[PDB]
Parts: C-alpha cells; sequence; structure tokens
C-alpha cells in the first residue's frame, strides 16, 4: 500500500 | 490540481503522512496511528471504510465525516443530516458541528 504527504 | 486521493486523514483530519486506500475510486487516506497499523500495509489495503463497524458486511451507506459505515442489514437509522450542507453523520458527531 501507498502513502502521501501533505 | 486533480488527484485521486484526499490530503488529510479522514479519522482525525490532520495532514501529514497518509496510507492511501486501494479500493476502486476510493479517495480516502489515513495516519497508520489512526488505524493502530505499524506500518504502510503490504499489497493491495482496503479501508474501513467499505465494511460495516457492526458486522464486516459490505458497506452501503457511509458516514461523510469519519470511516464508520454500514450493510444493508444495519444502515437504517445510522445516519443523519448535519449543519454542513446537508452531509450525512454517524452517532459519532454532534449534527451542528460535524
Ligand atoms: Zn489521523
Ligand atoms: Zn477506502
Ligand atoms: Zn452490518
Ligand atoms: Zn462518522
Amino acid at each position: 500500500a501507498r502513502t502521501k504527504q501533505t | 490540481p486533480k488527484q485521486m486521493h484526499e490530503d488529510y486523514c479522514f479519522q482525525c483530519g490532520d495532514g501529514g503522512e497518509l496510507v492511501m486506500c486501494d479500493k476502486k475510486d476510493c479517495p480516502k487516506a489515513y495516519h497508520l496511528l489512526c488505524l493502530n497499523l505499524t506500518q504502510p500495509p503490504y499489497g493491495k489495503w482496503e479501508c474501513p471504510w467499505h465494511q460495516c463497524d457492526e458486522c464486516s458486511s459490505a458497506a452501503v451507506s457511509f458516514c461523510e465525516f469519519c470511516p464508520h459505515s454500514f450493510c444493508k442489514d444495519h444502515e437504517k437509522g445510522a445516519l443523519v443530516p448535519s449543519a454542513l450542507e446537508g452531509r450525512l453523520c454517524c452517532s459519532e458527531h454532534d449534527p451542528m458541528a460535524p
């Protein structure tokens, strides 16, 4: 599973 | 600009490092800590919005403010409109300030 950064 | 997932954790509302749901058409993303996961899941991961919080069956009705959701057996009476554009909320929220 992937992550994103905000 | 258009992206497929949201910029804030669906559980707590804060930004940062978020795991993205793999369910087709799901835009939800979450802190690992907020899901009580220790590491990003290996391979495919579908978020808790897709399963009924009462029984694990496939969800058909969805809180718009948190990952609580309800299968066909448990959805009646689960959600009410809120003051934010009538968006539906589960019992975890004050409908006047969801
Ligand atoms: Zn969070
Ligand atoms: Zn999802
Ligand atoms: Zn259910
Ligand atoms: Zn909710």
